[PDB]
């Protein structure tokens, strides 16, 4: 029983990293948004300054 | 930077093992306190058989 | 008091893994980065 | 309040004093089991807002 409840304390502890694992995927996806802007290579380097 | 978050990592880790420690200094007196008041009445129950 | 000293040692041994891996990590970027070096030594870089 | 106050819901014009309130398990046991549930299903939807995204 001490087993069982300390496992699901754990399995709780995994919820919460889960939790913080679904903010970082946003705070992700927010700088997607941000390299949405020059992402795609918008400063093209020059092509005959050699 | 990935080299300083495996530094801030590395700082976590030891500042985590020093709580470990200090709780673990700190529940040995709970445990033998709690044994103790369990062994010292399981005898009364004993003697009130 | 069990449940905390489980709790708080679970999470230091996730950590010391987690440790582990960034080891790991260091050493194959140490590797992609003396591959990168042999790359501008090449391409004449710093020694020019 | 009142020595003698009956309960608020009608059909039972009898007094309902302290003692003759009991401690019914199977309720608790039905709301605690209908949070879990609801935790459950919280937990399920994030994890398919995880998977979707």
């Amino acid at each position: 029983r001490d087993e069982v409840i300390k496992k699901k304390n754990q399995n709780e502890y995994y919820r919460g990293r889960t939790k913080k694992l679904q903010a970082t995927i946003i705070s992700t996806k927010e700088d997607f948004l941000r390299s949405q802007e020059i992402l795609a290579q918008t400063h093209l380097p020059e092509k005959s300054v050699f | 930077n990935q080299e300083q978050a495996i530094a801030s990592y590395e700082a976590a880790k030891e500042e985590l093992g020093l709580k470990i420690e200090q709780i673990a200094q700190e529940a040995q007196p709970i445990k033998e306190q709690y044994d103790s008041t369990k062994l010292a009445l399981v005898e009364a129950q004993d003697e009130l058989q | 008091v069990k449940s905390r000293f489980e709790k708080e040692k679970s999470n230091q041994a996730e950590a010391q893994s987690n440790i582990d891996q960034g080891r790991k990590k260091v050493d194959a970027l140490n590797k992609t980065i003396a591959h990168l070096e042999e790359e501008l030594t090449k391409e004449m870089g710093g020694d020019k | 309040g009142y020595t003698t106050r009956d309960c608020p819901q009608a059909a039972c014009s009898q007094v309902v004093s302290m003692r003759d309130f009991v401690r019914d398990p199977i309720m608790e046991l039905r709301c605690k089991i209908a949070k879990m549930k609801e935790s459950q299903e919280q937990d399920k939807r994030s994890s398919q807002a995880i998977d979707v995204l």
